């Protein structure tokens, strides 16, 4: 977006030099060169009413990242108290499966 | 001093993330000596952030993991190498940039 | 002239051929100036330097970005036109190479804005990304919440499983 | 100056500004072991617009042979009698921006044979060491069918009938 | 405002794909199938040239020595024809400032001859 | 005068981890060799082969002439004591994954006949080592074929 | 540097265009008054921390538009300021891969 | 049919265990907030000063 941003203001300035250019270098020249201006001008105009004034970045930024650490946290915690008893499923469970294949292969 | 020690190992490390400079080391047979390889034993304290934070050209980092594998060392004598590899560093570096932005942008111009 | 490209290995590996314990440590954080490449790069120093130095300053300490910005892109098509009107009356006056001049100092302003917003973005990023990072891991949990009761209902549907048998 | 064939001189900031008679400079610049601080081409870099400075007196000079505009500019050294009378001397010739001599025929195939018999030799010495061959009847090492298979065969063809491939 | 507070920010690892390979003229190749169940047999099935443990160094020095062979010969035939070559004969003289030749000659044939005599001798 | 984008997940991946996550892995799979698995899972893997094995077992059809059968940590050993000996095994998945005929030993094996040797060519066992091999990766009723 | 042609000079309008590019245009954003740090000194409220969060903050959190479809900052805007078939398409503001 | 149904269900099992073990192996252990919002942004407008990693 940014990068946009700047390309976009670079040409404004393209479109003006070129302009210039051409004249001291018909009509349809000029017609042309104007509604590129004007469109490229526009642009940049409602890019711009993108990016906003802002606020936060640090008070609510560094309340916001403190939290987030926090909650960090506790769901690690939580998928893990998960994960050890995800995985004690698995251990004796494919356990019982070759307990039921020993019993299948001593008949 | 100390201080000239930190500079030069520090361009040291940065020239290193060039194939072209890692061929030159190769072809010339400063890695076959077992004093290189020390050296670049030494040189992993760079992985640190205290001195990772005075790396400009990051690039260099991953490279000399590499250079530890003991089997980059005695190939890369050759210049398809250093080609190859530039090309895929270059590569990657180019295409990840031009083709995010392309790709935003062609998609928000085709779907509108 | 003289030079190669470059002098090759010399002094550290020199120092390196060693054995077990006698090689040199690692240099201490040089917290000052360096050389890396051609420029000092020294350290200290902000991200966007403002545009005091070196260049003079058309804009307010209020610096509402988003109003100046707008201004700033109006002053630059009113000075483009004000070029044009250098053209009609006297091509070879004084104030041509002022416009001129003015204009490049506007495109350059509008610069400085956007170096804002940089870091107004790398402040932005910083607090999320870990926000919908919180997102997934909480997804993530409740799936495997959600596995473990269907985990759980297999089990229950095993234990039906066995009078399904009888 | 050991060997001038063995040497290339570059300049990267030069690079970029390259195209034609930035070639016939960045030869003239000074530091460049080709080129001479005496003979005639030094007091062409004093002299400005000069445009026949070879022919009515003469000396050693270097003029531009070939140019591909891209990368290829090859340059020759000349010493001239007379107007009208050219000497070829040797041939300089510049591939992206790297100066190199050309080398002779004779010269390259020379040494490069040397390089190819060299290496011949050291591996003929390899065969010598390894070989040996003991003078005892014997060798230094230290450097059928049972007749039954006639029945095994049909037996194969058998189950390759009974089970064929299946790719 | 002024005065930024740094504050412990934890962030995770961006590894969500990863391009194995980067070929020519754009098309990225996301190889990396980011799996585990499969790579369980994966790591199961692994649960230098034929032979080269013998007469390895013979065998490359002979490789070595015929490249240079062909790359002569590619040199050769490429001046073969006019095809991106040249021979223009530059009237040069390869003036040999010393009595390089006979010392040479002597060393060498001294030198080979020691060899020979070596060999001869051990047998 | 136009400045770029920042490194982000770039400069994150720089500061916390080393291993750089970015450009291609190429290189090190084109230059650097794998590094081999110790014992810790290598007989791990041998057993969830058992495992595997096991299932694929007990779900064909086994001929009930003789399928003597041990699982070996690593092979099925189907075995007759009359004039055959085979070792089948699978190699992964079990809907679609085809069998491998390690060993093709015949047991018929007479002292009376055959004294000092066995009682037919090696490469006419191998020749059934790649036929009735091809067989069985056909995938149809291969313990019986 | 004469260029001019009728050719050269259109390759410029179709290169500068595609770089560049009823209303359809973002809803004006008011002033505001007091930032979350300095201006307001509200330091951190936690209902601040939560809004960002969830709720829709029109320009913390996003661009709310015309139409009433909201863009958050990952999305691309797809928007038409100009009165032609030509759409600007705004690319994402963070882009995260 | 109940060998069928443990198949199905644990295969579950695994992929939901691996999510954990991706857990409990990295994501959500070391968490780890040493250097954030002041070095990175050096370290930003340092690549952006260095237009080869830029």
């Amino acid at each position: 977006r940014l990068t946009q941003l700047q390309d976009a203001v670079n040409s404004l300035a393209d479109q003006f030099c070129n302009a210039i250019g051409v004249l001291q270098q018909t009509e349809e020249y000029a017609q042309l060169f104007a509604a590129l201006i004007a469109r490229t001008a526009k642009d940049i105009d409602v890019l711009i009413d993108s990016l906003p004034s802002e606020e936060s970045t640090a008070a609510l930024q560094a309340a916001s990242l403190y939290k987030l650490e926090e909650e960090n946290h506790e769901a690690a915690t939580c998928l893990e108290d998960v994960v050890y008893r995800g995985d004690m499923l698995l251990e004796k469970i494919q356990s019982a499966l070759a307990d039921i294949a020993q019993s299948q292969l001593k008949t | 001093g100390n201080r000239l020690r930190f500079q030069l190992e520090l361009e040291f490390v940065q020239c290193l993330a060039n194939p072209n400079y890692l061929n030159f080391l190769a072809q010339r047979g400063y890695f076959k000596d077992k004093a290189f390889v020390n050296y670049l034993k030494y040189l992993l304290y760079w992985k640190d952030p205290e001195y990772a934070k005075y790396l400009k050209y990051p690039q260099c980092l991953h490279m000399l993991e590499l250079l530890q594998y003991e089997h980059f060392r005695k190939e890369l004598v050759n210049a398809q190498c250093a080609k190859f590899i530039d090309e895929q560093q270059i590569l990657h570096w180019q295409h990840y940039s031009r083709k995010r932005m392309r790709l935003q942008q062609a998609l928000a111009e085709q779907q509108q | 002239a003289l030079p190669p490209p470059m002098q090759y290995i010399k002094e550290y590996t020199d120092e390196n051929i060693q054995e077990g314990l006698a090689p040199k440590p690692p240099p201490p954080i040089k917290d000052s100036y360096m050389m890396f490449g051609n420029q000092f790069q020294c350290d200290d120093l902000i991200i966007r330097p403002l545009e005091s130095q070196g260049i003079e300053r058309l804009h307010p300490m209020q610096f509402d970005h988003k109003k100046e910005l707008r201004k700033l892109n109006m002053s630059i098509l009113i000075n483009f036109l004000d070029l044009l009107d250098i053209l009609i009356r006297s091509p070879g006056s004084i104030k041509r190479e002022e416009k001129l001049e003015d204009l490049k100092l506007l495109f350059v302003h509008v610069h400085h804005l956007i170096n804002e917003y940089r870091p107004h973005q790398a402040r932005e990023t910083l607090r999320v990304m870990m926000e919908v990072q919180k997102r997934q891991r909480l997804e993530t949990a409740e799936r495997f919440q959600k596995h473990l009761e269907r985990v759980i209902e297999m089990i229950q549907n095993c234990l039906a499983s066995l009078p399904d048998d009888l | 100056r050991d060997n001038l064939l063995g040497i290339s001189w570059v300049d990267s900031s030069w690079i970029p500004i390259l195209n034609s008679g930035s070639v016939l400079d960045y030869f003239s610049e000074r530091s460049n072991p080709f080129y001479d601080r005496t003979c005639n081409n030094e007091v062409v870099k004093m002299q400005r617009l000069t445009l026949e400075h070879l022919n009515q007196m003469v000396g050693i000079e270097y003029i531009l042979l070939h140019a591909q505009e891209p990368i290829l500019f090859i340059i020759r050294k000349q010493q001239r009698q007379s107007p009208a009378q050219v000497i070829p001397l040797a041939d300089y010739y510049i591939i992206a921006g790297v100066i190199y001599q050309a080398p002779d025929l004779g010269s390259v195939i020379n040494s490069r044979v040397l390089t190819a018999v060299h290496g011949i030799q050291s591996a003929f010495d390899e065969a010598m060491s390894y070989c040996r061959y003991h003078p005892s009847k014997g060798y230094w090492w230290h450097f059928s069918s049972i007749f039954q298979r006639q029945r095994v065969d049909a037996l194969l063809l058998d189950l390759r009938q009974k089970f064929p491939p299946k790719f | 405002m002024s005065g930024v507070r740094a504050v412990r920010i934890s962030i995770e690892s961006a590894c969500e794909k990863q391009v194995h390979e980067v070929g020519l003229d754009g098309t990225e190749t996301y190889l990396p199938p980011l799996s585990m169940s499969q790579n369980l047999a994966r790591l199961a099935q692994r649960i230098f040239q034929p032979s080269l443990w013998p007469w390895d160094s013979v065998r490359n020095n002979l490789r070595s020595a015929l490249t240079e062979m062909c790359v002569l010969y590619d040199v050769l035939s490429i001046v073969r024809d006019k095809k991106f070559m040249t021979l223009d004969p530059v009237s040069q003289d390869a003036l040999p400032p010393k009595q390089n030749p006979q010392t040479l000659q002597l060393i060498s044939k001294k030198k080979s001859l020691a060899g020979a005599a070596q060999i001869l001798l051990k047998g | 005068a136009r400045l770029p984008s920042f490194a982000i997940p770039y400069a994150i991946d720089v500061l916390t981890t080393g291993s750089y996550p970015r450009l291609p892995t190429c290189i090190r799979d084109k230059i650097i060799p794998p590094d081999p698995i110790t014992k810790i899972e290598k007989q791990a893997t041998l057993h969830q082969l058992n495992q595997i094995l096991r299932h694929r077992l007990v779900t064909t059809d086994l001929p009930p002439q003789l399928a003597n059968l041990t699982v070996a940590n690593g092979r099925v050993k189907f075995r007759v004591e009359g004039e055959f000996e085979a070792t089948l095994t699978v190699m992964g998945d079990d809907p679609d994954v085809p069998w491998r005929l390690l060993k093709l030993e015949i047991l018929v094996e007479d002292k009376e006949t055959g004294d000092g040797r066995a009682l037919v060519h090696s490469m006419q066992i191998s020749f059934i080592h790649q036929l009735v091999q091809s067989r069985l990766f056909a995938d149809e009723k291969p313990l019986q074929d | 540097l004469s260029r001019n042609e009728i050719i050269q000079s259109y390759l410029s309008r179709q290169s500068s265009l595609l770089s560049s590019s009823a209303r359809q245009l973002h809803v004006l954003v008011p002033q505001s008054p007091p930032t979350d740090l300095p201006g307001l000194t509200r330091e951190v409220t936690q209902d601040d921390l939560d809004r960002i969060q969830a709720s829709q903050w029109p320009g913390v959190n996003g661009c709310q538009d015309t139409q009433g479809n909201w863009y958050d900052w990952t999305q691309c805007i797809s928007l038409d300021p100009h009165g032609d078939d030509g759409r600007l398409n705004i690319l994402p503001y963070v882009c995260l891969d | 049919q109940l060998q069928k149904q443990l198949k199905e269900a644990e295969q579950i099992l695994a992929t939901a265990v691996y999510q954990a073990k991706e857990k409990l192996k990295s994501i959500e252990k070391a968490r780890k907030g040493a250097i954030s919002s002041e070095e990175i942004i050096k370290y930003a407008h340092r690549i952006s000063a260095s237009n080869a990693v830029c």
